[PDB]
């Protein structure tokens, strides 16, 4: 199997500084060959090195390359863009503005980009873009999308080299013979039902081949069109159940495999869970939740411990919303599991004129008292100074951290006015770092044995700049005498992590 | 009022308002506190 990453879903938003953004990009796509989500390259500057991108072979979602000023972006081996998710509802590849004068994004040598399964392409305002105006997109993009193609190439820099004469129709991704465009679709024969290796009908590729092939069989594809077995491309993974026509009954298939992205895998990897349709998801999120059945994670319908599943901020009906609001809070009524992330921001308590959102009444936070599970992360960057702890999450039991804040933190208590955390029911933080900082009145945070809550090896804690340990000792605000060395969420015996109430 | 903690600048080619956040803020509308 290939080395995989998740990608990003930030669009044209910047993180921190240029160095911070570049650190996030590099730390996300380091040695990534299969991007399960979207490949977003934004705000790469000056002489920043991007040669770690040469390992990327396929992207499932879209590829957004915009607002950069680096002269080179070496996506030299990006073979296919599956386009399972579009950008601005149209494009699977979007090379938007990338000029500073006329210098920046000159070489885009995507030599092996030959398939865009879904969506269109948009090149818009790239003065230094050099050899992309020469590419025939009829070979790469499906015909169904050739109407939505918004190609723009008006070059102000005018310093671009000429294509190699060996490139057919002068079509090259960059200068040189290696940068010639490889036509594997529009230079085929009428007998070829898909891609091909050459003009003769003997060079047709298998139907399950995408972006060309090396032989005629289904184990010779460059990249599979649908699903990849160990070595064979298939239209579907081996089903988990097979129809028995003698007993008229669905039997268990011993060679069944779940769908992990575009591969067929005997077992869903960590931080993923099977569904009822035989596909690995990052987290159950419709009307289901995670269960340990047959010693394996499964998505089971909301019954028993689960009472109601609700979307987190950012997706679902809470999509394009920034935090929990006077209008958001009501829909969180009696939810027990959050399918996604949780955001609490100062704009929630100050209100927002741009969204016609009045201030959030603090008492309404009590609605979250039924939440016992969060698949994503919990981010609290604002809290009623009147309150002394996180009493809204008194019964919160587990944070899975399937989606993490900036790809790192699954819990983030920042700049609150609380004195204790009060997470009495919290018992598991599956994956993701924990940061607790700026809470100048918070005391017992450093007492907790966070290793007892972590499930994944390597999870870090950044608990700094709260209230001094000696300052809380000289005030009696310490863990109760009934507590255990594992720490406490507050001063009460019900706040101990062990020997609790 | 769009950029909560940042300066607003319009990209007319993208037709989008980009918020350049301040010393310790981040996000699309500069609504998130920077996490170290
Ligand atoms: C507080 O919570 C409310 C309700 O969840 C948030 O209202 C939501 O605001 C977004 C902002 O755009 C609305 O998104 C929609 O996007 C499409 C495409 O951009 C646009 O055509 C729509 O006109 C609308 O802008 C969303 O519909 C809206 N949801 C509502 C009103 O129920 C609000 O944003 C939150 N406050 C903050 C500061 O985040
Ligand atoms: C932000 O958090 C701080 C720390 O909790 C809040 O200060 C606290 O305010 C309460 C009043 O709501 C103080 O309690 C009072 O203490 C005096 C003795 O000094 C007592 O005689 C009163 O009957 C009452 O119990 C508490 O001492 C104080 N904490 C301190 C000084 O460390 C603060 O109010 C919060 N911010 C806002 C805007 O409310
Ligand atoms: C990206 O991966 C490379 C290796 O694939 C990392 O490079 C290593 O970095 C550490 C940090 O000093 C060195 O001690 C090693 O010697 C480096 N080389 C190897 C072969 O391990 C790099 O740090 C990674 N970068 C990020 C941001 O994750």
């Amino acid at each position: 199997e290939k080395k995989v990453c998740q990608g990003t879903s930030n669009k044209l938003t910047q993180l921190g500084t240029f160095e911070d953004h570049f650190l996030s990009l590099q730390r996300m796509f380091n040695n990534c060959e299969v991007v399960l989500g979207n490949l977003e390259i934004t705000y790469v500057q000056r002489n920043y090195d991007l040669s770690f991108l040469k390992t990327i072979q396929e992207v499932a979602g879209y590829v957004l390359i915009a607002l950069n000023t680096v002269e080179r972006i070496p996506l030299e081996n990006l073979q296919i863009i599956r386009g399972n998710m579009y950008y601005e509802n149209s494009y699977a590849l979007a090379v938007l503005s990338n000029y500073d004068n006329k210098t920046g994004l000159k070489e885009l040598p995507m030599r092996n980009l030959q398939e865009i399964l879904h969506g269109a392409v948009r090149f818009s305002n790239n003065p230094a873009l050099c050899n992309v105006e020469s590419i025939q997109w009829r070979d790469i993009v499906s015909s169904d999308f050739l109407s939505n193609m918004s190609m723009d190439f008006q070059n102000h820099l005018g310093s671009c080299q000429k294509c190699d004469p060996s490139c057919p129709n002068g079509s090259c991704w960059g200068a040189g013979e290696e940068n010639c465009q490889k036509l594997t679709k529009i230079i085929c024969a009428q007998q070829c039902s898909g891609r091909c290796r050459g003009k003769s009908p003997s060079d047709c590729c298998h139907n399950q081949c995408a972006a060309g092939c090396t032989g005629p069989r289904e184990s010779d594809c460059l990249v599979c069109r649908k699903f990849r077995d160990e070595a064979t491309c298939k239209d579907t993974c081996p089903p988990l159940m097979l129809y028995n026509p003698t007993t008229y009954q669905m039997d268990v298939n011993p060679e069944g495999k779940y769908s992990f992205g575009a591969t067929c895998v005997k077992k869903c990897p960590r931080n993923y869970v099977v569904t009822d349709h035989g596909s690995c998801v990052r987290a159950c999120g419709a009307d289901s939740y995670e269960m340990e059945e047959d010693g394996v994670r499964k998505c089971k319908k909301c019954e028993g411990p689960c009472r109601k599943v609700c979307n987190g901020i950012g997706i679902g009906e809470f999509k394009d919303s920034l935090s929990i609001n006077a209008t958001n809070i009501k829909h969180f009524k009696n939810c027990t599991s959050i399918s996604g992330d949780l955001h609490i921001l100062p704009v929630a308590f100050r209100g927002d004129s741009f969204t016609h959102t009045p201030p959030l009444d603090p008492q309404e936070l009590d609605i979250l008292k039924t939440v016992k599970e969060i698949t994503g992360f919990l981010l609290i960057q604002a809290w009623p100074e009147n309150r002394t702890d996180l009493h809204a999450f008194e019964n919160l039991e587990i944070i899975r951290g399937r989606t993490k804040q900036h790809g790192q933190f699954s819990l983030a208590v920042v700049s609150l006015n609380i004195t204790s955390l009060g997470l009495r029911s919290l018992k598991e933080i599956s994956d993701g770092d924990v940061i607790i900082s700026g809470n100048k009145n918070l005391c017992y945070a450093n007492t907790i044995n966070w290793k007892k809550l972590f499930g994944t090896s390597g999870q870090k804690t950044k608990i700094i700049s709260n209230r001094g340990e000696n300052s809380c000792k000289a005030t009696g605000q310490v863990c109760h005498a009934l507590c255990s060395p594992e720490g406490c969420w507050g001063p009460e015996p019900r706040d101990c992590v062990s020997h609790h109430h | 009022s769009y950029c909560i903690n940042g300066a607003c600048a319009f990209h007319h080619e993208l037709e989008k308002a980009i918020c350049r956040c301040f010393t310790g803020y981040t996000g699309e509308r500069c609504e998130h506190l920077t996490l170290t």
